[PDB]
RNA sequence: AUAUUGGCGAGAGACCGAUAGCGAACAAGUACAGUGAUGGAAAGAUGAAAAGAACUUUGAAAAGAGAGUGAAAAAGUACGU
RNA sequence: UUCAAAUGAGAACUUUGAAGACUGAAGUGGGGAAAGGUUCCACGUCAACAGCAGUUGGACGUGGGUUAGUCGAUCCUAAGAGAUGGGGAAGCUCCGUUUCAAAGGCCUGAUUUUAUGCAGGCCACCAUCGAAAGGGAAUCCGGUUAAGAUUCCGGAACCUGGAUAUGGAUUCUUCACGGUAACGUAACUGAAUGUGGAGACGUCGGCGCGAGCCCUGGGAGGAGUUAUCUUUUCUUCUUAACAGCUUAUCACCCCGGAAUUGGUUUAUCCGGAGAUGGGGUCUUAUGGCUGGAAGAGGCCAGCACCUUUGCUGGCUCCGGUGCGCUUGUGACGGCCCGUGAAAAUCCACAGGAAGGAAUAGUUUUCAUGCCAGGUCGUACUGAGGUCUCCAAGGUGAACAGCCUCUAGUUGAUAGAAUAAUGUAGAUAAGGGAAGUCGG
RNA sequence: AGGGAAUCUGAACGAGAUUCCCACUGUCCCUAUCUA
């Protein structure tokens, strides 16, 4: 067993002796991704996890990306 | 005729996993860790084991006295008394060879 | 635990040298002690001094290590660094030939203020009448003084006042 | 474990305060080669390790057990 | 666990993942107001980790745990 | 003005109708395969409503025979035809 | 494999008892590294799997289970890797590891003389990662579970760090003395700086000594066989860490001066650079006695029992031995121009800065006393197919086999027949390669 | 206390090779039986 358990993304592809991830290339700060691999960017793309915080960006923009507090009409 | 295993997590038979069988006072035999021996401190100038100074480990040198680890001359707890007494003699002619070369230096000097 | 470093831990941390509490405050000597002089901080005696030291047996004075992390956040530390600034800034104007622009500066500048200074050494009024016996010795001597380049009349002048200010006082009530 | 062969020293040790109990052990020995006898062994928790007291004799034990102090629990085997 | 509760004197608590054995001995003396001995951990084979609060011979884990609730 | 096989959100079709239409109508980029980069499936429909078979009997039990529910078990989870 | 019994609806296969075998310490035994990831254990269970079966499980469902100041990681460095400074490269990033880097951490002082703005000196290599087999502070015994043990309990320990308290010392007051000497001691200050030792080191050979195993004599118990012979065969008779005294080869010191050459090893090296001899010193290897500790463990025996019901007495001793095996250690001798990892950590010496007295002088490497020690791993398996540790006996000239003790198995579809053929192994009248290209 | 003797090959050789002489055998004449 060549490759061990990646912290960025926990494929088990981080290669012991190069000591990088052969799936997202960590530690380069660029996440590993190429045109010429269309299904592996299918996933691993946004949407794919949970978007904890760019489900709401629509909704916010939506309202008008606004602040403050309701008033009780 | 007990067989005896390793008590340490290391299988192998490396310098530290020595092993003595000791009869335990349960009437079986089990085995016994030996601790890595101490040697003989030795002579800086000489290179022979000194007199008079406790055979320790490196660490266990700081819980004993100071009169286990040095013998009461100079250069006591580091050289030989025969290593000494060579750099007493030693010591002592070069610095009357220093006398000589002055009483030579300063009777050309009044020649010239 | 691993094996703990020796000559780091009890009077090495509660106890520092005079080198290391002037470097750490990164203050000047001088400064050091005139802030040592108003806050009423002196040196301490440990009941091991080479334990106190890093294992030396050598001249030195400790100063206790809670007092000296107890002055670096203070105003009057921050005040002598404003007084810095306003010296070079002054010999700019002076050693450049302006001189209304230095007049304007003195015009321009606060200075520090010892009165937060005496509540965190003398908190009661008690307590300030049991140090006036010092003060009153200083200030006494100080009015029966000729001023020199040293010591200027307007300092004199003010011990003075205050001198028969006391007196009056004292023959008053 | 440490023998102290040392009578008053064992005493001192008693009275401590810091000593809550204390145990006096009873054996069955031989002499040379000739006759059997009866030992005694005073132990008492020390501060750090254990004293121990061989006494041979049993008046020196018959006398020692009486001068313990009477607050001190006494163990007996 | 509730024989090492009558036997040894032990009383064995679930303790969260991040809390050492300085925040257990000091979480038991704060909320029981009884004194610990000693403090012994392990992490179960579930993720989550054991606790092993031995009291000391003055307090008793069987009134203790009549106490809180459990028996 | 122009481009826009991505994103946010709509509206449509002489399009496909579960071997088609996206790989994926469904615990689908899932199961799994590979040291790894990657490769990558199969799998829709009871009935209007669970009313999903109370109870009896045979058997060690799964189940079987009765009985019942339903408009229909020639709809009984192995369920449309 | 078989016989019997129990469990169950059901038994060649589950379990228990009895018989027969097998592995034979170079184990089918007991542990570990790696690896597997709950396989460990219990209860429930046979839907699918374990190529027959199954009431069984390395299966399924539900629960239980891994406890550490001392065991590892953690720390240190190795071979190497790799930032920083720089320099390339359109770039993703590569070169480079001390380089033409301003790479920083310590001391001195009445406060620094045109008045309260900091002066002078000391040192010169380079972050970091990289070992669960290298170096490394310190824990053992007995007990305990369905499954955890150097981790839990009882007992008894030790190490490290830190405050401080007391006794002792530091001598007529200011850093102790004896011994010819090797050196000895309850202590007996020692800064910058300089140095030394341990850490810390190739491989073999014979020889000495120690521990464990093996063999054995006597004795204190139990089990066996016995018509016969046999003071018979088997089994128990134990002593941990640590602590106090004590025990030594080598080596060194004094006396002594040697050929008429002596001493001496298993192995022929040693001596006027001081032999033999006479006398002493040192290290605590490793042993002995003592404590732990007999209070524990073991072998018995007697007395109570629906019972979570154990108690009460003993004995637990005294020896010997080796071309033995295992292991530890000491002094030698070869084998090399092959001269024999590093660092963390600890100690020591030289040095002579500074400090030290009259209602507690200075100094605690002396004695006693106080407190504390975090995180993670810890279950089990580990068997043409990864690594590793422990290793009983007898007969026999023998490492040939054959038989067994300790411990562990009886798992691999079964049953019924038994002709020819096939493979393999035997034996054979008479003749003795006439067979076949070719014993 | 399996032979032996020559020769070809690199005087003994080396499980070198060949030939012959002596011994031996189911290779055969000629198969037969038993066991796994
Ligand atoms: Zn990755």
């Amino acid at each position: 067993k060549s490759h061990t358990l990646c912290n960025r993304c926990g494929r088990r592809s981080f290669h012991v002796q190069k000591k990088t991830c052969s799936s997202c290339g960590y530690p380069a700060a660029k996440t590993r991704s190429y045109n010429w691999g269309a299904k592996a960017k299918r996933r691993h793309t946004t949407g794919t996890g949970r978007m904890r915080y760019l489900k709401h960006v629509s909704r916010r923009f939506k309202n008008g990306f606004q602040t403050g507090s309701a008033s009780k009409a | 005729a007990q067989r005896v295993t390793f008590r340490r997590r290391n299988p192998y038979n490396t310098r530290s996993n020595k092993i003595k069988v000791v009869k335990t006072p349960g009437g079986i035999l089990r085995a016994q860790h030996v601790k890595k021996l101490a040697t003989r401190p030795k002579c800086g100038d000489c290179g022979s084991a000194l007199q008079g100074i406790s055979t320790l480990r490196p660490r266990q040198y700081a819980t004993v006295s100071k009169t286990h680890k040095t013998v009461s001359r100079a250069y006591g707890g580091s050289r030989c008394a025969n290593c000494v007494k060579e750099r007493i003699i030693r010591a002592f002619l070069i610095e009357e060879q220093k006398i000589v070369k002055k009483v030579v230096k300063e009777q050309t000097e009044a020649a010239k | 635990m691993r094996i703990k470093k020796k000559n780091t831990r009890g009077n090495a941390r509660n106890f520092i040298t005079r080198s290391q509490a002037v470097r750490k405050l990164q203050v000047s000597l001088a400064d050091f002690r005139r802030l040592c002089i108003f806050k009423g901080i002196y040196p301490r005696e440990p009941r091991n001094k080479k334990k106190a030291n890093k294992g030396s047996t050598a001249p030195t004075t400790f100063y206790y290590a809670k007092d000296i992390q107890y002055l670096m956040h203070e105003p009057v530390l921050a005040k002598f660094r404003e007084h810095k600034t306003f010296a070079r800034k002054l010999t700019r104007a002076l050693g450049r030939g302006e001189v209304s622009s230095a007049k304007r500066l003195e015009e321009n500048r606060d200075s520090y203020t010892l009165d937060h200074i005496i509540k965190e050494r003398y908190p009661s009024f008690p307590d300030a009448i049991r140090d006036i016996d010092d003060a009153l010795n200083m200030l006494f001597l100080f009015s029966n003084l000729p001023s020199t380049n040293q010591v200027s009349s307007k300092i004199i002048n003010d011990a003075q006042k205050i001198c028969n200010q006391w007196l009056a006082y004292v023959a008053k009530e | 474990a440490r023998e102290i062969t040392d009578i008053k020293q064992f005493l001192e040790l008693t009275r401590r305060a810091d000593v809550k109990t204390a145990t006096v052990k009873i054996n069955k020995k031989l002499n040379k080669a000739g006759k059997p006898f009866r030992q005694t062994k005073f132990k008492v928790r020390g501060s750090s390790s254990l004293y121990t007291l061989v006494i041979n004799d049993a008046g020196k034990a018959k006398k020692l057990i009486q001068s313990l102090p009477p607050t001190l629990k006494v163990n007996r085997l | 666990a509730m024989k090492k509760v009558e036997d040894g004197n032990i009383l064995v608590f679930q303790v969260s993942m991040k809390a050492n054995k300085y925040q257990i001995k000091k979480a038991v003396k704060e909320l029981y107001e009884v004194d610990v001995l000693k403090v012994n951990t392990l992490v179960r084979p579930n993720g989550t980790k054991k606790a092993y609060v031995r009291l000391t011979a003055d307090y008793d884990a069987l009134d203790i745990a009549n106490r809180i609730g459990y028996i």
